[PDB]
């Protein structure tokens, strides 16, 4: 129930959790996490219902797909949890993260296609079936489509803000939520994606095991968020049509609330993270 | 106010624009005539499922980023 910082994985911890994600992909149960996502992206809408992305719950919608992918895992080894990527400290290709031995590095200049890790289309071990176009192996393309990730600094000025999120709630919005997604501002989650290119690009960015690692980042950073503005919290609180209100239910599972995700520590906890200080 | 229709070849690939699982609907894009699900922001940029998380200005630049994306692969419905 803790989870760690990429970086700091030891050699078994690489090779267990490596393994339960194969095993999800071969059992036919991870791909149905890259179809989950994919509906929700494709469906949230700035004027309309929102449920994933583009909307406050992103950041409690996100908490909760993690939790279910970590409880799959876990199922496979019960001592495997969600590594985190700060990819405001690990931001360059040479990251260990990148290495053979844990997700493989960028794919090759002429088709993006990855060459080496336990993701490989060459290993037979990951084809790619949720898929928007024909190609069926994994790519990645690092610092292509994007010169630079976010930085320390960058990442400090939205941990600042201090409302949750303001309406109209979507893309559109100042506060909190909409700058650490990254509509706005000087742009965190949405420019990671951005920067590992390849599917992690598109709808379908489950396909790229990184997309946990990232996610489990940005989750942290909600986590830090709170501890830095005990005052606030999620909104809003009633009554707003197409958004997740903060005591309504959210689908897919309909049975569980912002309200029931707001506190990791129900859940997991991290290697490290600030008191409020 | 939709944008206009375009039709153009675009790197060897016809790309098409015109006002018309996922969301509803007010434009439509076409890659060698399989459709390309796009979608506005608020702002008026546009994403597509190629490349959902960075807004370009026109359904046109959408749709040139999407055969960008793709290399020559045929887009799947
Ligand atoms: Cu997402
Ligand atoms: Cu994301
Ligand atoms: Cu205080
Ligand atoms: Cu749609």
């Amino acid at each position: 129930t803790v989870r760690k910082n990429q970086a700091t994985l030891t050699a078994d911890e690489k090779r267990r959790f490596v393994a339960a994600v194969l095993e999800l992909k071969r059992s036919g149960r991870y791909d149905e996490f890259v179809r989950t996502h994919n509906e929700f992206i494709m469906s949230d809408t700035d004027s309309g219902e929102r449920t994933g992305h583009r909307s406050p719950s992103f950041l409690p919608w996100h908490r909760r797909f993690l939790l279910d992918f970590e409880q799959a895992l876990q199922s496979v080894d019960s001592s495997v949890t969600l590594p985190y990527w700060d990819w405001s400290a690990d931001r360059t290709v040479r990251a260990s993260l990148w290495a053979p031995d844990f997700l493989g590095g960028t794919g090759r200049s002429t088709d993006g296609r990855v060459m080496d890790g336990p993701f490989a289309a060459s290993t037979g071990n990951w084809p790619i079936n949720v898929r928007v176009d024909s190609r069926t192996y994994l790519r990645r393309s690092l610092g292509g489509s994007v010169a630079e990730l976010p930085t320390r600094a960058e990442v400090e000025s939205v941990l600042a803000i201090s409302a949750y999120d303001l309406p109209p709630y979507n893309s559109a919005s100042e506060g909190f939520r909409n700058h650490l997604e990254g509509w706005r501002g000087v742009n965190l989650h949405n420019r990671v994606h951005v920067w590992v290119g390849g599917q992690m690009a598109t709808g379908v960015s489950p396909n790229d095991p990184v997309f946990w690692l990232h996610h489990a980042y940005v989750d942290k950073l909600w986590a830090e968020w709170q501890r830095r503005h005990p005052d606030s919290a999620y909104v809003p609180t009633g009554g707003t049509p197409d958004v997740v209100d903060l005591n309504e239910t959210m689908k897919p599972w309909n049975t569980v609330r912002p309200a029931d995700l707001l506190d990791h520590t129900a859940y997991y906890t991290f290697d490290a993270l600030e008191h409020h200080h | 106010a939709a944008p206009e229709s375009f039709d153009e070849v675009y790197k060897g690939r016809r790309i098409q624009g015109r006002p018309a699982h996922e969301h509803g609907g007010g434009y439509e894009v076409f890659v060698d005539g399989v459709q390309l699900h796009v979608m506005r922001n608020a702002d008026g940029s546009w994403i597509s499922v190629v490349s959902h998380y960075d807004p370009v200005p026109t359904p046109r630049a959408a749709a040139r980023a999407a055969v960008d994306e793709l290399q020559g692969a045929p887009l799947l419905p």
